[PDB]
């Protein structure tokens, strides 16, 4: 170390107070005041505005979020879509509950959970397949050939539903990328494209309704950031 | 010092190590910073400890190979499904169909998951797992008979009562999946171009026998609330002892697509 | 049992456990691959070590260099549609074609997976009279510059001498910013997931024909299963339709392998690579 | 004795050992008195035990990269300094400017210390250390805000309150030096041609993010005794975890000069 | 803290300890160079072992010898200014040029230091038909004599046979009176700090073209850090201005490397090496 | 590291190992999946432990 003999300036190591993220390092004097001898009212007196629980930013990501709520009739046959495709996590984190929370974070590394409900009165038949093609923006050459046909989707990571047996279905998609995380400020490198095909058509006129939920588990949030890019 | 040296063993020199071999050594130059510079193996890149490259993982993935129907006009003892017992099939409607001109279209039949994975080998063995899905309600009904005829065909004079069979009562039940063992006079059978419409007596070198899904009954259903048709959905899985040897063949050449 | 109301054989269950046998007994026979084959096959990680020929450089001149991308070798080559015109009757016949290319053992495995990690092995076969062959890798893009240098001063150099070792074997390491890289084409441009590398094979004296055989380096590893690729029947190599000026093979191919016969098929007139949007 | 000999292992012969490799062995002839004649390593030739050849020593040397000013006309929230977080820069005025003719002059922009040392590699990683000198007295005054925006730019709608920042009160204080960590989605970023006037969204492959030195205040100063301008002097140091890989590039060719 | 009145990051302090992180926490990530690169880089002492091509002898005749100084190879070659004249319009265009030379991995490191210590490794590539190559060192100056001998009887001799080993590899030891020697030009004449050595590469039969590649011997060591050298942009190799008779590349270079293409730049008219006094 | 190497023993090279010999070694390439891929000896194929080849 270059040695330094200082006697005219105090190594003012106090007047240095980090508050969560921001570090103030001050000269002259730091002052602080208010009403003295602070107490708090017991929890019976207030707390009619809160639940007996705390919510971090990791939940709010573990909450299921409705993506789709629609139907599909008997006119769609095998190997055709019954639901719109979902980009993971672009078509999930774009809902306001998640987007308002992920803001201020650099990136996200977590496994995503796509759950789908199915409505059936016991007179309806059919089967339906829910698969996920990994990294669709990195191998666009192969996307539509692995998702235009059942038996090329089901050898991928998939989840089936017998319409007259399963009323709920949930596929767990772990995070997978050439990278460590999912860039949030640029939304670069989605790690799967959920597609929904028809394994077998409906046998009656009555369509089937479905709800698509999506949440995350195993959540590792990145570094805090402003998150704004030029345009 | 510098003294002489005894003569060494007689050697024999090559232009290259053997391309064919998996192991032993390779004579290449390293373009890295140092010789034997290698990247460590990192597992569970895909999120799971299953070695997604292992043959014993790939072979155990179910895949749909053919659909049949089961209706209120089906007669008893009518065959619903009949296949040679063999791992390699064709994808039903997942053909590669490209346009050649304004009005010339050609179709390439595409390989099964098992067909592709065994495409580079010559012989196979082991048990197979055939899954049958019945897209129906609890208010359809029917008996099917899944009988494995190990050395023979299903023809006239073929009684299925000689053979390991399963008579499943499909009232509430909806699915069905059996491990069909490997029974053959040969420790291995031949990998081949798959053919649905062949008996066993032809392709006797590539299949163990024939399996048959046979109706024991018409499909019972009231027409005013449920349908008369129920689709049979067949999948093929490749057991646990499924072993594949002799890598001196190719049945399927793969290609990549161009971005459009 | 073998049947029931719950899904009797889902994917996640097939990976681990088989359903009950039709015999309701043990259905398994013991592994005897080592006893008949004399060898055991269990993992594609080992099988990709097998080196087969992949591409050939013919349509340039007498050059002293041949630069091309490395990740393109992990892909299977593009399949092309060939237009043939009858020199007599002037009607069109149509087939398939590999333009101076062919897949490898490596390419059969790599097309089932999404990402790769590890080094690629490249072995070259040249024509007669060539004395040396040299290999060097370079980054293809000096980032932030509209042009890349034509030389380098700290890059790897590797010299093989043909008339004493006829096959010039090189091993190209894994140099990419990310854990596991991508090897297929994409339109991503913000920042990159592939390690974009060139590889320059030289010949002294300069020559025309360069035959390349590719294989997996020891550290080769693929990551995410995605599925079986689009394939073409191998039997389609021998099927042909005859026209006036010669034979039209359904699967037309060049002398990519300097040790295979030249098939007696007439040259096409136009070539078009099958795009992903051409599938019906 | 003189008996026969068994055949040896098949060998494969080269014209040269691999140029590319750092280690293993070299086939050259020794022109010395004996083979493997080598000079022992003697350390501290430079007077210190620091291995002046070690990358981990060279990388930790501060170097001035750009100057800015901080005046009594500076508005609050006005950016004083804004850079992509990256090790390689250009020397400000230390260009090589040689005369070509009686009146043709050309200028070669010259590389940073870090730029030169990483010039032969392809990818880098690790934390960087940016130092800010303020040539002033104890009788100037000012707040600056050094906020590290790891993935983004500094544009409109960019609040710096989301980011690790340091609000330093420059009354008596005169210098400032922070270790800016390596936060990126990639374990390594690209070495490149440096560009000051680019945002992060371009060069997204070579930089981690943008760092910004922003005024929180005008410069306070009485004009009758001290000046109104104070020069910001920025230096760049390369942390301790600064790791650099993939030696297959060249951005800068060095040359020697001729004695005049 | 991060700021204060004392110098917050002097040189002597930067060599040992880093300032506090902006996070006021641990800013360091673990080294994973071996996990992605597959190799670890820590010291330039090892990197200089990499051999790249350095010079070429073309402009002599069919000779049986080529004598030149050894320490000149540790220097980076001189950069020259090239005068081009348009054969049509007769106006001058001006660029840069390496006259039958180029720097090495070794030269990137050696130009940061003042003195050297250890042996230099020289590998030669010749043209066809050459059978042998011989290497010998000699002192360049019989001290006190106006002339040096043309032969020697106790010098080192080292013979490599090309058609069985195509690259003639030699290692030239460190023979100098002092602990660590100097390798750059100076006007010192009283007594000397460099070990002045010649190196004579012979060819049987005599040939014209000699291509030399240089690298660091095992015992290579540099001593005193002095600073970054004068550099030229590598991208300037591909930039060119077109004139009538051809292309004028900003960084013009010869076929120094017997495995690189010959760039399509017209010959210059005059060459002038940049002197230290030319810098402005 | 990369130091020099001492000179080896003088060798003598052949086009082929000796055809005539039963034992020692063979220089061929293996067209199998791996080198020295061999099928184990199974005795009593003929129904008896007598080595019908002896």
């Amino acid at each position: 170390m270059a040695e330094q003999i200082n006697e005219n300036y105090e190594n003012k190591q106090q007047l240095v107070e980090q508050t969560e993220i921001t570090t103030f390092e001050n000269d002259l004097i730091v002052l602080e005041d208010g009403p003295q001898m602070e107490e708090s009212l017991p929890f019976a007196f207030h707390g009619q505005h809160t639940d007996n629980r705390q919510h971090t930013v990791v939940n709010f990501l573990q909450r299921p979020q409705v993506i789709f709520d629609s139907s599909w009739a008997s006119d769609v046959p095998r190997n055709k879509q019954f639901m719109d495709s979902i980009m993971i996590p672009d078509d999930i984190i774009s809902f306001p509950m998640f987007a308002e929370k992920l803001k201020g974070f650099s990136s996200l590394r977590a496994t995503a959970v796509i759950t789908v409900q199915f409505q059936t009165q016991p007179f309806q038949a059919g089967r339906v397949m829910l698969g996920s093609f990994p990294l669709p923006t990195l191998n666009p050459t192969r996307v539509k050939f692995a998702t235009n046909h059942v038996s090329r989707l089901m050898l991928l990571n998939h989840v089936q539903c017998d319409i007259a047996k399963e009323t709920e279905v949930s596929l767990r998609i772990p995070f997978v990328s050439p990278y460590n995380s999912y860039d949030l400020v640029s939304k670069r490198f989605p790690w799967a494209k959920v597609v929904g095909l028809v394994y077998s058509p409906l046998t009656t006129t009555i369509p089937v309704d479905f709800i698509v939920y999506g949440h995350f588990e195993d959540v590792e949030l990145g570094c805090p950031t402003s998150g704004m890019l030029a345009q | 010092s510098k003294p002489l040296l005894p003569i060494a063993n007689p050697t024999v020199l090559r232009p290259a190590n053997t391309f064919a071999i998996t192991d032993t050594n390779d004579m290449s130059h390293s373009l890295a910073l140092s010789n034997d510079t290698n990247v460590p193996f990192v597992k569970a890149l895909d999120g799971s400890g299953l070695d997604e490259m292992s043959f014993d993982y790939l072979k155990k993935i179910p895949q749909f190979i053919q659909s049949k129907f089961f209706t209120t006009t089906t007669k008893p003892q009518e065959v619903l499904f009949q296949t040679k017992v063999m791992p390699h099939y064709f994808v039903p409607g997942g053909d590669v169909t490209v346009a050649m001109d304004k009005d010339i279209t050609r179709t390439i039949w595409q390989p099964s998951h098992l067909a592709y994975i065994t495409s580079m080998f010559k012989y196979w063995t082991g048990s197979l797992v055939y899954t049958f899905k019945f897209v129906k309600t609890d208010y359809h009904s029917g008996r099917v008979e899944v009988s494995f005829h190990p050395f023979s065909d299903y023809t006239t004079g073929t009684y299925s009562d000689y053979t390991y069979r399963i008579i499943v009562d499909l009232r509430e039940k909806s699915e069905f999946s059996v491990t069909i063992p490997f029974i053959s006079p040969v420790p291995y059978k031949r990998i081949s171009r798959p053919d649905w419409d062949k008996p066993y007596s032809k392709y006797a070198h590539a299949s163990t026998g024939t399996l048959v899904l046979k109706a024991l009954t018409s499909l019972k259903a009231t027409n005013t609330v449920v349908s008369n048709s129920v689709e049979i959905l067949i999948e093929v899985n490749a057991g646990d002892d499924f072993n594949v040897i002799a890598p001196i063949e190719n049945i399927f050449f793969p290609f990549s697509l161009s971005p459009g | 049992s073998n049947s029931g109301t719950e899904q009797q054989n889902p994917r996640g269950s097939s990976l681990l456990t088989d359903p009950e046998s039709i015999t309701k007994s043990d259905p398994y026979n013991p592994n005897i691959s080592l006893l008949i084959s004399g060898e055991v096959f269990t993992n594609f990680r080992n099988l990709i070590k097998r080196v087969n020929f992949r591409k050939a450089t013919t349509l340039n001149g007498k050059r002293i260099s041949d630069t091309f991308d490395i990740n393109s070798l992990i892909e299977a080559p593009r399949l092309d549609i060939a237009q043939y015109v009858d020199t007599e009757t002037k009607e069109a016949k149509y087939g398939f074609s590999y333009f101076w290319s062919a897949p490898t053992t490596l390419n059969i495995v790599a097309e089932m997976y999404a990402l790769y990690r590890g080094g690629v092995r490249v072995k070259v076969v040249t024509e007669k009279g060539v004395d040396f062959v040299r290999a060097t890798v370079s980054p293809q893009q000096t980032y932030g510059s509209d042009v890349a240098p034509t030389t380098h001063i700290s890059t790897p150099l590797a010299i093989e001498q043909i008339p004493i070792k006829g096959v010039a074997e090189f091993q190209i390491p894994y140099y990419a910013p990310c854990l596991s890289s991508s090897f297929r084409a994409n339109s991503e441009t913000f920042y990159y997931s592939s390690g974009r590398n060139n590889l320059d094979i030289a010949t002294s004296p300069p020559s025309i024909n360069r035959y390349y055989a590719v294989g997996a380096g020891d550290d080769m590893d693929f990551s995410i299963f995605i599925g079986t690729p689009p394939c073409i029947h191998a039997s389609q190599t021998a099927q042909f339709t005859k026209i006036k000026q010669g034979k039209v093979y359904d699967l037309r191919y060049d002398q990519y392998d300097p040790f295979r016969e030249v098939q007696d098929g007439t040259a096409f007139l136009n070539a078009r690579s099958i795009e992903d949007s051409d599938l019906l």
